[PDB]
């Protein structure tokens, strides 16, 4: 609440519980590989 | 030499570990060359 930005993007789609791990910086596996990529350096929030 | 790193060969940490903790492990061994580097020059500037 203290800060302002740049532009913001909101992604949104649905998962398997067991591969919300995947939706982080660095992780691999079949949504990570081939479905949603997050970059290494990634500044921002996930929420499930 | 290994600095603390889990080996001293690039390739082995790359091939070995996943990147956000490869990086960590990267960043100790050019640690350990920088101050070997920056070491040999002072040594040398002192014998100039």
């Amino acid at each position: 609440n203290d800060l302002c930005f740049t532009n913001v993007y909101a992604d949104s789609f649905v998962i398997r519980g067991d591969e919300v791990r995947q939706i982080a910086p660095g992780q691999t596996g079949k949504i990570a590989d081939y479905n949603y990529k997050l970059p290494d350096d990634f500044t921002g929030c996930v929420i499930a | 030499s290994n600095f603390g790193a889990i080996s001293s060969v690039l390739n082995d940490i790359l091939s070995r570990l996943d990147p956000p903790e490869a990086e960590v492990q990267i960043d100790r061994l050019i640690t350990g060359r920088l101050q070997s580097l920056q070491t040999y020059v002072t040594q040398q500037l002192i014998r100039a």
